[PDB]
């Protein structure tokens, strides 16, 4: 079933990649190549951390709901869960 | 009128050398090891 959902999101034109991240910035899924799977997994994984806490930190009775990050090259989504995010990258061009 | 003349003489004495010194310092070097045991996707089935 989810195995369909994913798919069905890769397919969509905008997405070129996703990674399931699982084990604190260690994947368990992919649809991209190893390097970009390691790469995007670790690096957000870092910067969710920051992100959650900035919402702590802001204001002390709330958490994260989602974020997201724009660059010239490509896009990020992320967001957050009890146990593990999930990460897609998109080609905004 | 008896005049008697006497010799007098003291006990030498001895020294010796000594020295003193404050707490000791040595150098130390260190290089942090960065251990990257990590795979790139195991498929976990938890």
């Amino acid at each position: 079933e989810v195995e369909e959902t994913l798919k069905r999101l890769q397919s969509q034109k905008g997405v070129q990649g996703i990674i399931v991240v699982n084990t604190e910035g260690i994947p368990i899924k992919s649809t991209m190549d190893n390097p970009t799977t390691t790469q995007y997994a670790s690096l957000m994984h870092s910067f969710i951390l920051k992100a959650r806490s900035t919402v702590r930190d802001i204001d002390p009775q709330n958490d994260l709901t989602f974020l997201r990050i724009r660059s010239k090259k490509n896009e990020i989504m992320v967001a957050p869960d009890k146990d593990y995010f999930l990460i897609v990258i998109q080609n905004p061009t | 009128i008896r005049w008697e003349t006497k010799s007098c003489q003291t006990a030498s004495i001895a020294t010796a050398s000594a020295s003193a010194q404050a707490r000791n310092h040595v150098d130390a070097q260190v290089q942090t090891e960065a251990p990257v045991p990590v795979s790139v996707q195991p498929p976990s089935q938890y």
